């Protein structure tokens, strides 16, 4: 427990960093405010929130295996952990989405898609993941019924989480599973039509003169997100369908592990050369 | 005092409106740049597509299009091409059966054609627009190669070696001759355009003539790929 | 015949020395340095941009 | 006939050599350098939708007129940014401006080969065309108000003409050039007037006479922007070989030549300040600079465009320095 605290410091301090950076390339200059440019920016918000607000108190209270706050700090920080993951994984499939509209049809981007509707979308968003995390949780709608978490309610120094098969199964189904879907479907159809456009250059001017590029870029996508946060939504669901069979510490790990996701994000969107010149700017 | 202030905010705010309300039609619309050679055929082209500057305005699958021709004017230094680097596209039309006659004394008109093609291609402003090519005057063409005491080889001696590509899709009623003949001027074109390349503009090469009612087709499809060209290169996916 | 005529009209001009011209260009421009606003930055109270 | 030709160019290059008795730079090597120079913008209009061509200034040094190729000329007011008027265009290639003098017209043109000009003062009425000159048989580069009643234009047909509003005719037309005419600029009389061509030459016309009276031929490549000393008596001029030079009208050769070994794009536009000490010119690098009229030293620079500079122009009391880009974009300098 030596140099936990550093890295732990490393990658707070990196969350931070990377968020801000994107945050005012974006808002400074004129020429990067576009229509897909508003999602990206919802997104950072949101991990920049993650990382401010979440991970230095779970961090606090791993190092002192104590909460020092009281219930209410410990509530509320259980809602803004619930809200900044589900308000973060769905930007990822409007993304998606909004890549789907542009490449298939391309005739009906422009007009499909405005500022207004961009607005919209955000707002519902952002409204969703707040009523699946704020309401049921300061509500008691999920706290469980066995002794451990009477025992764990009733006192001010345990900051434990338990919940019932029900609400951990429906959290877990709309802030996870519903979106992966959607976007495997619109990364399929996507790199379809794009194996579909290459082969009619080759059958142009082919002798004159692959899927090596696509291939890459949607592999680093979609796997970076698939393995950092399956696991925790696979034992999320398996250690209230059957209990007694997953030790707490391996539970930790796996949150922790889709904690530093929000870390990457930066790395996979922000690769543009109008952004490495904005970066460089600064 | 305020009283001419709040009549110069009203009309702002007026202007600012319709100017909102003109963005959005201006926005979602296409722009075409026809271009040709002399006595290519150009005119005819867009005459059919329709059914100082010369402009036009045609509607397909509900879609706006614009294609407007340019006056020759007699320039042969073009200082108002770099006007027209964000169109979409670019036709060019050529007359492919013009191979033997001498434009008063230069080098045949199919030759002063790949001229203008390679000085076009290769220009500062038109480094991303890409180009769709007409070979036009198709029937003409067989008419000298099936009979006529004119043959490629004297005017162009790259024909000698030349044979016909395995990847050819010949018409029924092509006869063998015509077949070669047609796909060398092609190439030749074609050659320019691939090592020139940065992989941001391609050229699409089509066979017309006069009578043919499919050409607005063939501008609309080729349009559409373009633009998908262009999304999949900036997402990094093509 | 009319370029031959042209620079026989032109050819019949009076000039004066370089010295002169740049004598004369220089003390305008010395003159006139006094009131120029972009030469000398003006009170902020009295640029209207401001 | 060539031989007469070679021999009078012969004769006028031997004369103009022995009126050099020394150069510019030797006369003024005393002179306290002008500093650093440094601008901060002040205002910054939007509102076009496509990229900006041509922009001039009003005699009051208020309003201000721009064109832009999505078919538009909006009518500014740079001390509040707020839009006056906003004039729908036939077509949607145009490449010049002018204001009139007293401000109760505004000119335009383009590849349409036609200059239309719009009454702006206008009785229980909205702005509309007031007469269009035809006749002209290539693409305009420039035009310049004369009075209110005339007008000077130049095309790419390698003329230049003086047209009358009330009628529509030409009442004289000016040949001389073998390219294209670029740009042109009045003298402070309006009663000579130079024009810059495609041909690597500049001349000096007489608007009374109708006839060519000057050449002068410095450059090595074409000539994109020309501008007249505060005195009237020299000029500047803006090339494509990304150098500019001043010449004199009376010693009839170039005095200095403004150029860098780091730079090399061509400008697009050149300017000079009220009282002659600075030019300013633009840059295909999206930016412009600063030029020290006597000593041709950079004095300064100006970038905050993200895309070429197409056009500048400064106010008549020298107060602001305005410019536009292809970015749709207008800014005001100090
Ligand atoms: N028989 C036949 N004539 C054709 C064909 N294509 C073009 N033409 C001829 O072309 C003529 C009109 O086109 P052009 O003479 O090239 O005039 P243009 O179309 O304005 O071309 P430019 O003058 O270069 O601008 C028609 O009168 C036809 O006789 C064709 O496929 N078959
Ligand atoms: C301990 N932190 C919480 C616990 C359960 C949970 C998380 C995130 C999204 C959900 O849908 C959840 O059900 C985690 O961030």
């Amino acid at each position: 427990v030596v140099g936990m605290g550093i890295v732990m410091s490393l990658i707070v301090l990196a969350i931070v960093f990377g968020n801000v950076l994107v945050i005012t390339a974006i808002a400074k200059f004129e020429r990067l405010q576009t229509v897909t440019n508003y999602f990206i920016t919802s997104l950072a918000c949101a991990d920049l929130v993650m990382g401010l607000a979440v991970v230095p108190f779970g961090a606090a209270h791993i190092l002192t295996k104590t909460w020092t706050f009281g219930n209410f700090w410990c509530e509320f920080w259980t809602s803004i952990d619930v809200l900044c993951v589900t308000a973060s994984i769905e930007t990822l499939c409007v993304i998606a989405v909004d890549r789907y509209f542009a490449i298939t049809s391309p005739f009906k981007y422009q007009s499909l898609l405005t500022k207004n509707k961009a607005r919209v979308i955000i707002l519902m968003v952002w409204i969703v993941s707040g009523l699946t995390s704020f309401l049921p949780i300061q509500m008691h709608w999920y706290r469980a019924t066995h002794q451990e978490a009477i025992n764990c309610y009733a006192e001010e120094t345990c900051c434990d989480f338990f919940t019932n098969q029900a609400y951990a199964i429906a959290s877990s189904i709309v802030s996870f599973y519903v979106p992966l879907v959607i976007m495997v479907f619109v990364y399929s159809r996507v790199f379809q039509e794009a194996k579909r456009q290459l082969q009619k250059i080759d059958k142009s001017e082919g002798r004159f003169h692959k899927e090596h590029k696509a291939l890459k870029t949607l592999g680093i996508i979609m796997g970076t997100f698939t393995l950092c946060w399956l696991p925790f939504f696979i034992v999320n669901i398996v250690h209230v369908i059957q209990d007694n069979l997953i030790r707490k510490e391996v539970y930790i790990l796996l949150n922790w592990i889709g904690y530093v996701n929000s870390g990457f994000n930066p790395l996979i969107y922000c690769r543009s050369p109008d952004f490495r010149i904005a970066f460089q700017e600064l | 005092q305020r009283n001419e202030e709040k009549a110069q905010r009203e009309a702002n705010k007026k202007i600012e409106k319709q100017l909102q309300k003109d963005k959005q039609v201006y926005r979602a619309t296409h722009r075409l740049l026809l271009l040709g050679a002399g006595e290519s055929g150009k005119s005819t082209i867009v005459k059919q597509m329709r059914i100082g500057i010369f402009e036009t305005k045609f509607q397909v699958d509900k879609v706006n299009f614009h294609m407007f021709d340019v006056g020759g004017q007699r320039d042969e230094r073009r200082k108002w091409i770099q006007c027209f680097n964000d169109v979409t596209a670019i036709i060019f039309v050529v007359a492919s059966s013009s191979y033997n006659m001498v434009i008063d004394n230069q080098t045949n008109r199919l030759q002063e054609a790949l001229n203008l093609f390679k000085s076009i291609w290769n220009n500062r402003w038109l480094r991303t627009i890409s180009v769709i090519l007409f070979l036009n005057k198709q029937d003409l063409l067989a008419e000298k190669v099936l009979a006529g005491k004119s043959k490629i080889e004297d005017y162009f001696p790259e024909f000698a070696r030349y044979t016909t590509p395995e990847d050819a899709t010949p018409e029924p009623g092509e006869d063998p001759r015509v077949t070669r003949a047609k796909y060398f001027i092609r190439d030749e074109f074609l050659r320019i355009s691939t090592a020139s390349g940065d992989g941001r503009h391609y050229c699409y090469p089509h066979f017309t003539c006069a009578v043919d009612t499919e050409n607005i087709r063939r501008v609309f499809n080729d349009c559409r790929d373009i633009i998908q060209r262009m999304h999949l290169r900036q997402y990094e996916l093509l | 015949r009319k370029l031959v005529e042209q620079l026989k009209m032109e050819a019949n001009i009076d000039r004066i020395k370089v010295s002169k011209a740049a004598a004369d260009l220089m003390a305008y421009c010395e003159a006139h340095a006094k009131e120029d606003p972009l030469l000398t930055p003006v009170p902020a109270s009295e640029n209207p941009f401001r | 006939l060539r031989q007469e030709a070679e021999q009078l160019k012969n004769q006028i290059r031997d004369a103009r050599k022995a009126c050099a008795d020394a150069t510019l730079s030797q006369i003024t090597n005393n002179i306290d350098p002008v500093g650093r120079i440094q601008m901060r913008t002040r205002r910054t209009l939007r509102g076009h939708l496509a990229k900006i061509y041509a922009m001039h200034w009003g005699t009051d040094s208020r309003l201000l007129v721009s064109a832009s190729q999505d078919g538009k000329l909006i009518i500014w007011d740079s001390y509040t940014t707020n839009k006056v008027h906003a004039i729908p265009l036939r077509s949607s290639w145009v490449m010049t401006c002018a204001y009139a003098p007293s401000g109760n017209y505004v000119a335009c043109g383009g590849l349409d080969n036609i200059c239309s000009i719009y009454n702006l003062k206008t009785r229980e009425g909205n702005v509309r065309v007031s007469r269009e000159l035809a006749g002209h048989t290539g693409y305009l580069s420039c035009c310049r108000f004369l009075d209110d009643n005339q007008i000077v234009t130049s095309s790419g047909d390698t003329t230049c003409a003086l047209w009358d509003i009330e009628t529509g005719q030409q009442t004289t037309t000016f040949t001389g050039h073998t390219g294209d005419v670029m740009s042109l600029s009045l003298a402070p009389d309006t009663r000579l007037f130079v024009s810059g061509a495609c041909d690597a030459s500049a001349k000096l016309w007489d608007v009374r006479e109708g006839m060519c009276r000057q050449t002068f031929t410095g450059h090595e490549s074409d000539i994109n922007a020309i501008c007249f000393f505060p005195n009237g008596n020299a000029f500047a001029t803006g090339s494509d070989d990304a150098t500019c030079r001043l010449f004199d009208l009376r010693a009839d050769q170039e005095l200095m030549t403004y150029s860098h070994d780091n730079i090399i794009c061509g400008i697009t536009s050149v300017s000079f300040s009220k009282s002659g000490r600075l030019l300013l010119a633009g840059y295909d690098d999206f930016n412009c600079n600063v030029w020290d009229a006597l000593k041709a030293d950079r004095a300064g620079v100006l970038a905050g465009h993200d895309n070429r500079v197409s056009c500048l122009g400064v106010t008549d009391d020298g107060m602001a320095v305005a410019t536009g880009s292809w970015d749709s974009f207008l800014k005001i300098w100090n």
